[PDB]
């Protein structure tokens, strides 16, 4: 999904905010929150891209 | 990179060159890269070629499928769900 | 430095033992009192060898930026493979 | 037999586990392919007969080892003015053979946990290893740990090393062991200890001038401090230090004030 | 109905019962919980559960193939079975029952293990408990689509005509829907981050 | 009576594709576009062209026109989640969003006379002429009823022969509580559809050398209940269904035919 892919090239920046995350399932929950905060646009081009 | 590789012996599990491959044969078997021969099935592989010659569809989920010295040269099925 | 793990088959499978300690019971099986070889009567040996092959994977991207790719399984080899998970903790 | 449930004796199972439990207390050496095998037995007695036997495994496992930790309590009881000393590498042992326990036990941890006996059966073997302090040897272990901690101004020196390993030993097992550890031995520790402290704040007051009696608290209040560091755990070192500062002062302010 | 029972029989699921029982009423009793092999009863055509404490359904409540009509009024239920779905029944009465409002996403993440992914692919093809276990705890197939391991669970909103024909309205403002148990694989997860 | 099972994998299956087809952003935004007018104009029926579809995807649009009833019960979904995309306060006036068809249909087209039971099932486009109109009158879908005694509302739905549903319903009006506590019906909160029976006979100057113009029954609902009169030339595109009837535990196998008219178009003008 274009999500994961997000997700994915962005797993960097999760883990240099936040180096206390151990479990991926809080990892994908801080991905969550800023892939909501994308614009409509940018969301577009991820799922194009996807 | 990150090709790993199974190594028939049951199997070895590995992971470069095929010098480096030797060396991880080395680090059970303990016998010198010198003292050891690797094969694709019937096609013997040199040692300094990279693994991905002998190619990245080796993926680490699903790795891709060994003699020794005699005197002074190297010589010499699973099941199912019932 | 290594780990052999030896199915019912006998078909043995040599890894590397970060990858055999992946797995909760398998590092249970690598631990013992008063003392590397693992061996199951419970697991055939295509099963085995391809939780080493799961194994393979889990060490070499877990917590990665790129994905974990498609194991092989198939719902037929699922039951043992349930069974099988469930013993070793993979 | 394959992992597919088959008709398994599971007597057998428990008598060959049951003798490789024999070395996981005291860490004899047990070879890798019967310790495997000793998995392969977890297995065919917790997966399906055609219920889960862990509640066995579990129960005779106990009886096992608390038959094990009755001879333990006689062994220890036999030994007369040396139960810290035995108790301390008992302990050890045996906590390390706990923790091949929780290893043997894996796979009906994770079957059991789920209805949770049969759960973390190394802490089950610990919280039934402190039994030992259920039974009357508590008061026999405490007696002679705080006298020969409260060795001090005079004969001194005891096996700290051991001492702190008993200390640790009641400081474990759970199932917050400081509220165990408190009941057993720090209570009466820290009360004798502060009776001792008020009687020689007493006898120093009464001997001595200002001058004195100033510099002889103070340096008292550091052999404790030290006593504290050598012969206890961290958690003990402040109220320690506090139950003596509270009878070398706040005890006799008015004298202070005046 | 009105008695005093903590929860209903657990070995009895599987008795003569489990062929037999078309009729089963234990409404104004404190059960907080039927046991989940409760799903074995089902020759079981009517069921009345109100007036307890019921927190929610059996999880396998899809195997009661022959219900009809469903009381569970003024219980506990947070939200309904995934598996609610595969009912047909032509009469459904949940009022009062304090279903929950957001529509927050605290979705249950897989990290793709073998023993999930097995415990999901095996139900799709299958005594033993681990077997039973697993059924149990399925999670619908491993999700209608996309499927990749049997725990990756969250909450939508149903409408329970889906469901049944005559249905009591549970709450007000409208009042025909309730929350269910989901799986997001996928393009599952796109639509909750969409509701969300 | 009109309630059916459907296999929920080929339905989700059909909606998925149904739904890429609607949600035609990135495209030229024909069904974007319309799909915005519906909710402008404050209308709920959307006329999809055939030939769009068949150019997105030709399999899809094989299919819908070969079996018409399940095709397009996954299509009114895909439209429902496609309208409350765009407009979620919109989407809930309604309790169904409709589509109608229109471009060409292969070999569909028939008048009444070449409309045989081989099509029963298909979508078809009947091209005829009027002859009869009945009278508009309300059918219940969803009725709501006050129990006075319990204070409390049950609702329930219909369906019939005619209205395939493919969601659980009753046939039977309800006047009893459970607890046998009589029922008041809420005709406020109830929903009813108007209803109109239509004739379409053959145009006489294509009748064969001895015959007279045969005929085909429409069902005619909703914002089509009043589309056509007697005298025009039309083209009804629908779902050609026949109906089983019963006599007292007893069954001719004689079923008459209608078609469940999903759009309506005048030839004039």
């Amino acid at each position: 999904t274009g999500f994961q892919m997000w997700l994915e090239e962005n797993r960097s920046n999760i883990l240099s905010d936040n180096p206390d995350f151990s479990d991926e399932a809080d990892i994908i929950k801080e991905g969550m929150i800023r892939f909501r905060v994308l614009s409509t646009e940018e969301r577009k081009v991820w799922a194009n891209k996807a | 990179m990150d090709v790993f590789l199974m190594i028939r012996r049951t199997t070895i599990f590995t992971d470069s060159t095929v010098f480096e491959l030797k060396r991880i044969v080395e680090g059970i078997l303990k016998r010198p890269p010198d003292e050891q021969r690797l094969y694709k099935d019937d096609q013997l592989l040199d040692d300094g070629k990279t693994l991905g010659e002998c190619s990245q569809t080796a993926r680490p989920q699903a790795p891709a499928t060994l003699a020794f010295r005699a005197d002074d040269t190297f010589e010499a099925p699973f099941s199912s769900p019932p | 430095m290594y780990v052999k793990l030896i199915s019912s088959d006998g078909h043995e499978f040599i890894v590397k033992r970060e990858h055999a300690l992946t797995s909760g019971t398998i590092k249970a099986m690598l631990s013992g009192p008063g003392q590397n070889e693992v061996n199951f009567r419970e697991i055939p040996s295509h099963v085995l060898s391809k939780v080493c092959m799961y194994f393979t994977y889990k060490v070499r991207y877990t917590n990665s930026s790129t994905e974990i790719p498609e194991f092989p399984i198939a719902p037929e080899i699922a039951l043992e493979l349930l069974m099988a998970a469930n013993f070793l903790d993979c | 037999m394959s992992l597919k449930p088959r008709v398994v004796d599971f007597d057998e199972t428990w008598n060959k586990l049951l003798t490789t439990i024999k070395a996981v207390v005291m860490l004899e050496y047990v070879e890798r392919a019967t310790w495997n095998d000793r998995f392969s037995d977890i297995y065919a007695l917790c997966v399906a007969y055609p219920e889960p036997l862990g509640e066995r495994l579990y129960t005779e496992t106990k009886i096992f080892l608390e038959n094990h930790v009755r001879h333990l309590h006689k062994r220890v009881l036999e030994s007369e003015e040396q139960v810290l000393v035995m108790y301390h590498r008992y302990w050890e042992e045996y906590s390390k053979g706990a923790d091949y326990m929780d290893c043997l036990y894996r796979y009906l941890n994770t079957q059991f946990i789920k209805k949770n006996p049969l759960m973390e059966i190394g802490e089950l073997a610990l919280d039934m290893w402190r039994k030992l302090m259920v039974e009357p040897l508590q008061a026999i272990l405490i007696r002679m740990l705080l006298r020969e901690i409260k060795n001090d101004r005079g004969g001194e020196d005891p096996n700290q090393k051991v001492i702190h390993g008993v200390i640790n030993s009641f400081v474990h097992v759970e199932q917050f062991p400081l509220k165990f550890y408190q009941e057993i031995f720090e209570s009466p520790f820290l009360t004798e200890t502060g009776e001792y402290y008020k009687q020689e704040a007493s006898n120093l007051l009464q001997e001595s001038n200002c001058s004195q009696y100033m510099e002889k608290v103070l340096g008292r209040l550091k052999d404790e401090e030290i006593r504290c560091r050598k012969y206890l755990h961290p958690s003990s070192y402040t109220k320690v230090i506090h139950e003596c500062q509270q009878r070398m002062v706040a005890d006799h302010l008015q004298f202070l004030h005046a | 109905n009105d008695n005093h029972l903590e929860s209903f029989s657990v070995a009895l699921c599987h008795s003569t019962l489990q062929k037999s029982l078309r009729s089963l009423d234990l409404s104004k009793n404190k059960i907080k919980a039927l046991p989940v092999q409760f799903c074995q009863l089902q020759e079981l055509k009517n069921l009345k559960l109100d007036d307890n404490e019921l927190i929610q359904f059996p999880c396998k409540i899809g195997q009661l193939i022959n219900l009809r009509f469903l009381s569970a009024a003024r219980n506990k239920l947070p939200f309904l079975p995934s598996e609610f779905r595969n009912l047909s029944l032509e009469y459904l009465d949940l009022f009062g029952n304090t279903f929950e409002q957001p529509k927050v996403l605290p979705v249950i993440k897989l990290q793709a293990p073998l023993t999930l992914l097995e415990s999901s692919a095996r139900t799709i093809l299958h005594i033993p408990f681990h077997l039973c276990q697993d059924l149990d705890t399925a999670k619908i197939c491993v999700c209608g689509r996309f499927c990749l391991n049997s725990f990756i669970q969250g909450t939508t909103t149903m409408n329970l005509h889906s469901v049944a024909h005559t249905v009591v309205l549970v709450d007000n403002l409208g009042g025909t829907e309730a929350p269910i148990i989901s799986y997001f694989c996928s393009l599952g997860c796109y639509v909750n981050s969409s509701d969300m | 009576a009109g309630t059916v099972v459907l296999d929920d994998v080929e339905l989700r299956e059909a909606q998925r594709d149904y739904l890429d087809f609607l949600d035609d952003e990135e495209d030229q935004g024909i069904y974007q576009s319309k799909v915005r007018e519906l909710i402008s104009d404050n209308q709920y029926r959307l006329i999809v062209n055939v030939n769009d579809l068949r150019r997105k995807n030709e399999k899809r649009a094989n299919r819908l026109l070969n079996n018409a009833f399940e095709e397009l019960v996954a299509f009114q979904r895909a439209l429902k989640d496609f309208v409350a995309s765009i407009d979620a306060t919109y989407a809930k006036q309604y309790e169904e969003f409709y589509v109608g068809l229109e471009g060409s249909f292969g070999s569909k087209h028939v008048s009444p006379r070449t409309l045989t039971s081989c099509f029963l099932s298909c979508v078809v486009c009947v091209e005829g002429i009027v002859t009869k109109c009945s009278l508009v009158r309300p059918k219940v879908v969803r009725s709501v009823h006050y129990c006075p005694a319990t204070k409390k509302t049950i609702e329930r739905r219909y369906s019939d022969l005619t209205t395939l549903v493919a969601f659980p319903s009753s046939s039977v009006y309800p006047t009893k509580d459970e607890e046998n506590n009589p029922l008041e019906t809420e005709y406020g909160l109830s929903v009813y559809k108007d209803h109109q029976t239509i004739t379409i006979q053959e145009m006489p100057e294509k009748a064969p050398a001895g015959q007279l113009p045969r005929s085909v029954d429409v069902i005619l609902d909703d914002d089509l209940v009043d589309k056509a009169k007697p005298g025009d030339r039309v083209q009804v595109v629908g779902t050609y269904r026949c109906l089983p009837g019963k006599k007292g535990g007893y069954t001719s196998g004689t079923f008459r035919t209608v078609l469940i008219a999903c759009n309506v178009k005048q030839m004039s003008k």
